[PDB]
């Protein structure tokens, strides 16, 4: 049983790490939290601290209000019955306004007006969380890659429930707030638009969701294959190539003819994932607006 | 040819542009390619060498520029087995001691890696105030057995990644009372022994030593690690 | 040609089959017995696709479809133009994939690195074998397998899933999806985190790993660690594919109905039997 660095053998533990200061407003930084011996089997045991300033608090406030808006609507649709509430929890659904309400905000509360209010609260939670992921990196002297890669995911989200329904002309076109209901909507959307499998931006989004899973299995296993030389210390391998990085690249060069660097596999990785929703966003923006039937269009063009 | 037509064709032109960016970014080490005698290769492919980039290294350690002129900065005791290219190069001496094949090290910085605050990243636990084994079989004091099934020493310390609170090395006390370091990723900790399938006991002393007792350099780490992993190929004559 | 640091690694040793006979490189590509084999198996399979292409009568990659035998051949064999080519081609691909993971293992031995990689690939091989072997056999016929066509294999996914109402309601399908999304979420953050430290703001020195930990602690309240995120990436990606393999192996053999019917087990549950109110009452 030649040990494989999947789970830790000996967890060790000392003083909590308070982290870099740099320019972080320590006033807005919470204290350090408990240590999870259970999470130490897989990674770091230390829990916390968190930052929580103006932006994070605005984010969690609206984010909660989106959650309590959808929930109270479930609580209403269940006759306020704490047993009907758990029965149908995955069947409840806050639906946007019916189409002939268009993009009007005068749609009544119980018939679309509540969807507009959670969607406001959720719009604010995301974007001020997005602003948070940016400032967190500024405060520490880091590049902004996290916020940029996050704006990739926001993009398909702004498309589903905002940009595309606007261009379609009614809120009805957005995605309902419900477990099963949003899946029904996803099925319906492909049928309405002539089989999405033929939307060439969808078939790209898939290649990247798959390829994102290919690449992290590739990368996650490689770094574990060369952790026996400190390979996970990627910064100092970037800084100062060690046999770990040389051995990682050569496995791949011998295996498939070409290889990355310890920096550059991170560019492959950021882009492979980011492209998932960049293409996914484009193919959805284009459905119903410019292309009605993707299968028929697949015959006209290519 | 419509907006969606335009779109998709544009995305594939972007995409080809992005793969071109990424491959060249991934040429900032090891390039240009060399002949097997170590002079510039005739042929390099279609992707060019990337424009240098620099990293300013913290704690005054300087700056890195890549691609820069590559040199192994170490004697390589190996030699072509073959006239034309593509064949093994066989080790001319002891590959383990000489650092080749699965035993390779890199001339890394003979300095220790520093954390954010400028202290050594790695420290033996009995130099790391407050650090202790927190779960799983605490291995200090355990005899260390090699792949010959004979004992090589006894564990005296655990060397920890402070910022990240992980066992990295077992310090191991050999027959002469001196010690070597053993990678944690290369040992099996058991209730009554530590087993090292990579080396036989007789080899434990060929582990490269550290020139100081409470720190280790990246140069040292690299020598210590590649040698232990070199035993999988090279101490297998003794694995039964 | 070689990477400027590659020479000291091109040593003899580490082969699993054939001793030193195949211990060499072709350009950057290692050879070894299983690259011999990979070449053989993948060479044959490509010929028989080219054959299967001259029978169909088209040399367009986007129309070429090697179809599995008819449902009515059960698990037998078929003529080359009625499934036999799909059957051999499937055997060359399985040979090519297994060979490829084994050649990788020789490479792990020569370079003295972990065997994590070919083990992770082997999950992709299980997934393939699940759709082309384990599932069709359990159902009793090769014809239940997906064809080798660029678009026909998407029609196969299409046709198959809509046999079960919405394949969305398959509870293992949702666990596989959740893992696939979370893998992509994690690969984005993790590449972005390293790049944000390797390439800090202008007028700054290259950040450190502590700077990485603090970013994520500030952001979400926990840093899994640089070793943990790579274990997480591996666990995440293999779990997606293992639940894919689950979600399919149980579909057709031990579950037959509209996959949404499965979720009557929660609704008809006794402790809220017949209540007036909600969606289902
Ligand atoms: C519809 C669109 C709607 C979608 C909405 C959201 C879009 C998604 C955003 C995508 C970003 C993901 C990647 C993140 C990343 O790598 O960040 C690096 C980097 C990190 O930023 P930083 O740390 O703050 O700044 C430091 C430096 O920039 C330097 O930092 P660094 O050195 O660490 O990083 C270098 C980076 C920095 O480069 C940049 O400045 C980034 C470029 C902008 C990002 C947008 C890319 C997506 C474009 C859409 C595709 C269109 C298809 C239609 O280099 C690149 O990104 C180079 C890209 C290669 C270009 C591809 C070549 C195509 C040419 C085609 C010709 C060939 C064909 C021949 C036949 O990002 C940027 O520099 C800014 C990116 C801008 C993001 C959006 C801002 C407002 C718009
Ligand atoms: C996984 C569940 C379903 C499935 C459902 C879908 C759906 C749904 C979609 C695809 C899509 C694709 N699928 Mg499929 N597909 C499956 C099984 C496979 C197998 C296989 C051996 O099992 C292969 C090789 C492919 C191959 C492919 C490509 C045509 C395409 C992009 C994949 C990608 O980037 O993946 C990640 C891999 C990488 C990034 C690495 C590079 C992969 C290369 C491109 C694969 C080349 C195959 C080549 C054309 C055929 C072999 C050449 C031979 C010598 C003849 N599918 C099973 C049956 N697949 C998408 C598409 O565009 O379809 C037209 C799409 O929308
Ligand atoms: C029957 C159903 C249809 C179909 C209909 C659709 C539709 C409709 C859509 C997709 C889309 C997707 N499809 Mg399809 N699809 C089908 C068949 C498939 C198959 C397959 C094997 O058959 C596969 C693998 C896929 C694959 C995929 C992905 C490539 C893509 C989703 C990317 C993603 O991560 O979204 C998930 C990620 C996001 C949605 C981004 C979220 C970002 C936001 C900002 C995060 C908010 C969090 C929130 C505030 C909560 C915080 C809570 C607190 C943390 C507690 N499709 C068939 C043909 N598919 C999408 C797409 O882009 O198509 C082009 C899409 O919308
Ligand atoms: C109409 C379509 C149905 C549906 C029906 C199905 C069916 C049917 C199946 C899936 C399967 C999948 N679906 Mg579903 N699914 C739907 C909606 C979705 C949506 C969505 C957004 O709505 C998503 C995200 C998904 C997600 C997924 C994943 C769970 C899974 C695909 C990955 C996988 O299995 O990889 C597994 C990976 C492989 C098979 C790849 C193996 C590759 C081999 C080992 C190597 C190939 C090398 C190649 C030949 C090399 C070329 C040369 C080199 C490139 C040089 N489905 C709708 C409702 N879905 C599939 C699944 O679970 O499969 C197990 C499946 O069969
Ligand atoms: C490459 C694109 C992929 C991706 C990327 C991506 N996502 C990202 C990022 C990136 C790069 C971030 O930086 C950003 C982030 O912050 O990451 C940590 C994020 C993120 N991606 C998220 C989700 C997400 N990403 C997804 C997808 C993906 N994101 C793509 C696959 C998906 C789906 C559907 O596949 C989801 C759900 C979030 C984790 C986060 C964005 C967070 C945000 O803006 O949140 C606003 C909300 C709040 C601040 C609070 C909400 C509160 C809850 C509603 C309350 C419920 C809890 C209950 C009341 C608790 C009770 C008491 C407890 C003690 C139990
Ligand atoms: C389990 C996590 C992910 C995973 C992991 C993974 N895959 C891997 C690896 C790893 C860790 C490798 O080491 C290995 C590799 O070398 O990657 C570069 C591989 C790899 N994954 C690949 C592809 C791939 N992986 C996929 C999936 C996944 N791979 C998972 C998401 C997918 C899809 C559809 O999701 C594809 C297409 C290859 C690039 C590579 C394996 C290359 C290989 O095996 O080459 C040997 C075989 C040949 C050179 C040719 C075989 C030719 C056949 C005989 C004829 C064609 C038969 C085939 C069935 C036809 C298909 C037709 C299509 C229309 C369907
Ligand atoms: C830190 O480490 C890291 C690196 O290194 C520093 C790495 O590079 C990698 C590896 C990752 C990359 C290089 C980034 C790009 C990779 C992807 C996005 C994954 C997708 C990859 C492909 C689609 C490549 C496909 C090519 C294949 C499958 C091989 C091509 C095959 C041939 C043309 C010949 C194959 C050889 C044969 C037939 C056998 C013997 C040879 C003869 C000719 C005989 C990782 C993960 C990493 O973590
Ligand atoms: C314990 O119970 C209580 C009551 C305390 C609870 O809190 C329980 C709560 C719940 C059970 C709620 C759980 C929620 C769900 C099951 C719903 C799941 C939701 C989803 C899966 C969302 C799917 C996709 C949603 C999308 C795509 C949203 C897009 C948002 C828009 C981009 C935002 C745009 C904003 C607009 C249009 C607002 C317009 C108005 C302005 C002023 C701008
Ligand atoms: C068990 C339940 C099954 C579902 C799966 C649950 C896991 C949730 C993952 C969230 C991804 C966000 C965190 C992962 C991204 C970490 C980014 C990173 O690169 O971390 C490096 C390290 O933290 C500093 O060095
Ligand atoms: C809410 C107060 C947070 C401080 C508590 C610190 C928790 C660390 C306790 C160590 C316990 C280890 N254990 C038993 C959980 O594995
Ligand atoms: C940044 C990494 C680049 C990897 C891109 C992989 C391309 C996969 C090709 C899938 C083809 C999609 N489509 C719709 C044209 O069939
Ligand atoms: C892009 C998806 C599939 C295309 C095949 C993969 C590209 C070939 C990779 C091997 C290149 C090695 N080589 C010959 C350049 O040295
Ligand atoms: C989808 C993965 C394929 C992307 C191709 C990326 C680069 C391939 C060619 C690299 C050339 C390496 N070489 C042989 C010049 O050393
Ligand atoms: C995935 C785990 C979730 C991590 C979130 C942790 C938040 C940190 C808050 C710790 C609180 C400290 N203290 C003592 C003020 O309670
Ligand atoms: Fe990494």
């Amino acid at each position: 049983a030649e040990y494989q660095n999947i789970f830790t053998q000996v967890q060790v533990r000392g003083p909590a790490d308070l982290g870099m200061t740099e320019d972080v407003n320590l006033a807005n930084r919470s204290g350090v939290g408990p240590f999870s011996t259970l999470l130490g089997w897989f990674g770091n045991a230390q829990l916390g601290p968190i930052y929580l300033g103006s932006l994070g608090v605005l984010s969690l406030f609206s984010g909660l209000m989106w959650f309590f808006t959808i929930g109270i609507w479930f609580w209403y649709q269940a006759g306020w019955n704490p047993a009907v509430f758990l029965r149908d929890l995955f069947f409840f659904s806050l639906e946007p306004p019916a189409p002939e309400y268009g993009l009007s905000f005068a749609a009544p509360l119980k018939e679309g007006g509540l969807w507009l209010i959670a969607s406001f609260f959720m719009f604010v939670a995301v974007w001020s969380w997005w602003g948070r992921t940016y400032l967190r990196a500024q405060a520490l002297g880091m590049g902004k890659h996290t916020a940029w890669a996050f704006l990739s995911a926001i993009w398909l989200w702004m498309v589903l429930g905002f940009i595309r329904p606007i261009l379609m002309g009614s809120w009805s076109e957005a995605v309902p707030y419900g477990i099963f209901s949003h899946l029904d909507w996803t099925n319906n959307f492909s049928l309405v638009h002539g089989n999405l499998f033929y939307n060439p931006f969808h078939g790209l989004s898939i290649a990247f969701l798959y390829g994102s899973a290919l690449l992290f299995a590739m990368h996650g296993a490689t770094i574990l294959a060369v952790s026996r030389f400190g390979g996970e210390r990627e910064l100092e391998q970037i800084a100062d190539r060690g046999t770990a990085a040389e051995r990682a690249a050569l496995f791949w060069r011998w295996t498939m003819g070409f290889n990355a660097t310890m920096e550059g596999i991170h560019r492959w990785a950021i882009w492979m994932a980011v492209l998932v929703t960049l293409t996914g966003g484009i193919g959805i923006l284009l459905s119903g607006t410019v292309v009605d039937n993707w299968y028929v269009w697949g015959q006209n063009h290519g | 040819f419509d907006l969606a037509s335009l779109a998709i064709y544009s995305f594939w032109i972007f995409l080809a542009g992005l793969i071109y960016y990424l491959q060249t970014e991934n040429m900032r080490e090891g390039y240009p390619l060399e002949n097997e005698d170590g002079t510039p290769a005739a042929n390099q492919g279609p992707f060019p060498l990337p424009k240098p980039k620099t990293f300013i290294l913290p704690h005054g350690r300087g700056t890195l520029t890549v691609p820069g002129p590559e040199s192994e900065d170490r004697p390589i005791a190996l030699a072509r087995t073959a006239v034309s290219e593509g064949f093994p190069h066989a080790p001319t001496g002891d590959p383990m001691k000489d650092g080749v094949g699965p035993a390779s090290w890199v001339a890394r910085r003979d300095l220790p890696e520093l954390d954010g605050h400028g202290h050594n990243k790695i420290k033996p636990m009995k130099a790391a105030a407050g650090f202790h084994v927190s779960a799983g079989k605490n291995p200090i004091g355990l005899p260390v057995r090699g792949c010959d099934l004979e004992i090589a020493g006894k564990v005296v310390d655990i060397w920890v990644d402070i910022p990240e609170q992980m066992a990295r090395f077992l310090e191991v006390e050999l027959k002469d009372g001196s010690t070597r370091l053993l990678p944690m990723q290369m040992v099996k900790v058991q209730s009554n022994r530590v087993h090292v399938n990579a080396l036989s006991s007789d080899l434990f002393a060929g582990i490269p030593t550290i020139k100081s007792p409470t720190e280790v350099t990246l140069l040292e780490e690299d020598k210590i690690c590649g040698y232990v992993a070199g035993g999988l190929m090279y101490a297998a004559p003794k694995r039964k | 040609a070689l990477l400027s640091f590659e020479r000291k690694y091109r040593v003899p040793g580490g082969t699993l089959v054939g001793g030193n006979l195949f211990d060499f490189w072709v350009g950057p590509f290692y050879v070894g017995f299983f690259g011999v084999a990979t070449f053989f198996f993948a060479a044959l399979g490509i010929i028989l696709i080219a054959w299967s292409a001259v029978l169909q009568g088209t040399w367009n990659p986007q129309l070429i479809s090697v179809y599995p035998p008819a449902l009515e051949y059960g698990l037998g064999g078929a003529p080359l133009a009625k499934g036999g080519l799909w059957q051999i081609i499937t055997i060359c691909a399985t040979g090519a994939f297994v060979s490829w993971a084994l050649r990788e293992v020789e490479i792990c031995r020569k370079l003295g690195i972990g065997y994590h990689i070919p083990f992770a690939f082997a999950f992709a091989i299980l997934a393939y074998l699940t759709l082309v072997l384990f599932r069709p056999v359990m159902m009793g016929a090769w014809g239940y397998a997906f064809p080798y066509g660029i678009w026909t294999h998407l029609d196969w996914v299409s046709n198959t899933g809509y046999t079960y109402g919405n394949f969305h309601y398959n509870p293992c399908h949702m666990i596989a999806i959740t893992f696939f999304f979370t893998n992509a979420l994690a690969l984005a953050l993790h590449g972005a985190l390293v790049l944000s430290a390797a390439n800090p703001e202008k007028g700054k020195e290259m950040r450190t790993p502590d700077h990485e930990d603090t970013f994520f602690r500030d952001l979400v309240g926990y840093s899994i660690g640089t070793l943990g995120i790579h274990r997480l990436g591996l666990l995440l990606s293999l779990s997606a594919v293992f639940f894919s393999a689950c979600c399919m192996i149980i579909t057709g053999t031990i579950w037959f109905d509209q996959w949404v019917d499965w979720w009557q087990w929660w609704v008809k549950l006794p402790w809220w039997a017949n209540i007036p109110g909600g969606i289902n009452g």
